């Protein structure tokens, strides 16, 4: 803590779930998604790497990231504070490049760890779809999608990223 | 630079597509 | 040539939609692909510039 906290741009958006576009080769492709809640825009790190959002005129920069948890928040420290309970199913609200989002309904495996346990995502979705939002019945988001394993046999297996909230 | 656009809100589909 | 240029473009484990450029050493030519945005392989460049440059 510090007694002059710097300051960065509000993250003026509508709360939902978002596509994230960036300029690259052929011109503007969705890269991946994110999340606004609670006046703050969260996404996964490998999506951005911590790269400015502009939006409304304004420059946001990110105000919390970490490489190693593959988790970045602009506008504010991280709000989502729901948790995977293990032995309930999820919905991804999947949103592939060019397609209309959709809602697919699965049970979570887990990944095993010398830390601790988190979930597995049994779900191939097209590339770009990195940091859709994966939800419990309340409608609250446990983490999100996107960094994975591809397994012996070519299958894809999503983790749940999450981390606590600020 | 990125930019973003809204592309849905969050909510439970009680019909979502099975099966993970 | 580099070898790492003779291998296949690597899309990895990460699900974000990065297009970056590989060298076909069967067409002679750099072509894009998708890259997932982590676990790299060498064969994966941010322009044909710099691909043509190494793999050419």
């Amino acid at each position: 803590d510090v007694p002059s906290p710097p300051e960065t741009q509000k993250a003026e958006l509508e709360e939902g779930v978002y596509r994230i576009k960036q300029q690259g080769i052929f011109g503007k492709t969705q890269v991946g998604v994110g999340v606004q809640k609670e006046g703050v825009f969260h996404t996964m790190w490998h999506v951005t790497r911590g790269a400015v959002l502009t939006h409304n005129g304004k420059r946001l920069e990110p105000n919390w990231a970490s490489v190693k948890k593959d988790l970045i928040s602009y506008g504010g420290g991280w709000r989502l504070s729901a948790q995977w309970q293990k032995g309930e199913e999820v919905q991804v609200i999947a949103v592939e490049p060019g397609k209309n989002p959709k809602n697919f309904q699965t049970m979570p495996g887990t990944f095993q760890t010398t830390t601790g346990e988190i979930g597995a995502i049994a779900l191939d979705f097209k590339p770009g779809t990195s940091g859709s939002p994966i939800i419990n019945r309340e409608g609250k988001v446990v983490g999100l999608y996107g960094n994975g394993v591809v397994t012996k046999n070519g299958g894809y297996v999503s983790g749940i990223a999450q981390t606590n909230a600020e | 630079d990125l930019t973003v656009e809204k592309a849905a809100d969050v909510t439970w589909e009680e019909e979502a597509e099975q099966t993970g | 040539r580099p070898d790492f240029c003779l291998e296949p473009p690597y899309t990895g484990p990460c699900k974000a939609r990065i297009i970056r450029y590989f060298y076909n050493a069967k067409a002679g030519l750099c072509q894009t692909f998708v890259y997932g945005g982590c676990r790299a392989k060498r064969n994966n460049f941010k322009s044909a510039e710099d691909c043509m440059r190494t793999c050419g």
